[PDB]
């Protein structure tokens, strides 16, 4: 499965 | 901004036997950026129904795709892969050699 | 031992539309999923037969999470264009690869997460999964935002957790195909290139996984001069192909041996021309 939604802007 | 020219191999899925159904492959790897045009040629004419694998990339971030079609090799027919890419001044042609 | 890997590409298209986003998922050297922002479905799609058995809840969640990532990458293309002082005229690429490795017992061995801009290293998660390496001063801005938001923690929780748990389930559902080690089928060809030289070509066909070594030896000593080694290539059926060639003095063919190493060969294989 893919890494969850809550990624952080660069 | 770095870019990389595509490497091209053109080859059959199985060892070529004349009159026996097979698949003609053109593997384009080692290139950047992702946008690329690939045609398979029979006697210098574009083969119409050509599929490709989904775009992926390698450890060095360079892209690779497989282009393929069903074909029946014969003694008289020549096949090639033609590639266009922003890194080339002219289309790069590789002729299918059945022992390569 | 086994790996799961995802491969994300976003490309800004000045003179076209929104960025093109493409995602592919792999277990070892087998692709199981894709997403393409230009395709009609707007869904994560199966690319292997053993993933087809996952229910619509799997496909809904996977589609939502990969679409969310495509949005982050769209905003990220704008931000990094700012950081490198580049015009709105040009096309730029963000790539991301991440994944986990498990041993033959299914236990966590390793996590990775790496990001590129325009084909070059931008930022990397370190092997401790707690800290980051930035390639340049633009990426140091990213690194400081990511330290302050504790982003390393969400990545570690994924790689030691869902990543490993779902790889185990993928290896069980696909056990019929993913546990296989298809050894190379080998042969050698010979072509006169002149009256005094000839080419020996050593072939490996129909092998899985992709990892293989072909080495030419002369009298037991490794030979690099007068060789060609092509890149391992897909057959398109789930197997891989490779060849290695050496130019030899004519009537000295018997001095050359080709050595084949592969996971699926119990004993290494040696080819010599008849």
């Amino acid at each position: 499965v893919v890494v969850g939604a809550g990624g952080v802007g660069k | 901004m770095i870019q990389r020219t595509p490497k091209i191999q053109v080859y059959s899925r199985h060892p070529a036997e004349n009159g026996k159904s097979n698949f003609l492959n053109c593997y384009v790897s080692g290139f950047h950026p992702s946008d690329i045009e690939v045609d398979l040629l029979k006697n210098g004419e574009r083969i119409e129904k050509v599929e490709h694998s989904d775009l992926s990339f390698s450890k060095d971030w360079s892209f690779y795709l497989l282009y393929y079609t069903e074909f029946t090799p014969t003694e008289k027919d020549e096949y090639a892969c033609r590639v266009n890419h922003v890194t080339l001044s002219q289309p790069k042609i590789v002729k299918w050699d059945r022992d390569m | 031992s086994h790996s799961m890997r995802y491969f994300y590409t976003s490309v800004s298209r000045p003179g076209r539309g929104e960025p093109r986003f493409i995602a592919v998922g792999y277990v070892d050297d087998t692709q199981f999923v894709r997403f393409d922002s230009d395709a009609a479905s707007q869904r994560m799609e199966p690319r292997a037969p053993w993933i087809e058995q996952e229910g619509p809840e799997y496909w809904d969640q996977e589609t939502r999470n990969v679409k969310a990532q495509s949005q982050t990458d769209r905003v990220d293309l704008g931000t990094l264009r700012g950081y490198y002082n580049q015009s709105e005229d040009g096309s730029h690429t963000i790539q991301i690869m991440y994944g986990c490795d498990v041993g033959p017992d299914g236990r966590f061995l390793r996590g990775y997460r790496q990001d590129a801009y325009d084909g070059k290293d931008y930022i990397a998660l370190n092997e401790d999964l707690r800290s980051w390496t930035a390639a340049d001063m633009a990426a140091q801005i990213t690194k400081r935002k990511w330290e302050a938001a504790h982003a390393a923690e969400q990545q570690r929780a994924y790689l030691e957790g869902r990543c490993v748990e779902w790889l185990r389930r993928y290896l069980e559902n696909g056990k019929e195909t993913l546990q296989r080690t298809d050894p190379p089928k080998t042969h050698m060809t010979h072509h006169p290139i002149s009256d005094h030289e000839a080419t020996l070509r050593c072939w490996a066909l129909g092998f899985y996984p992709a990892e293989i070594t072909l080495t030419w030896q002369r009298d037991g000593e490794d030979q690099t001069q007068d060789t060609e080694l092509v890149e391992t290539r897909p057959a398109g059926d789930g197997t891989f192909q490779k060849w290695a060639a050496v130019v030899v003095p004519s009537g000295e063919e018997q001095r050359y041996t080709c050595h084949v190493q592969h996971e699926g060969l119990p004993k290494p294989l040696t080819l010599r021309w008849e």
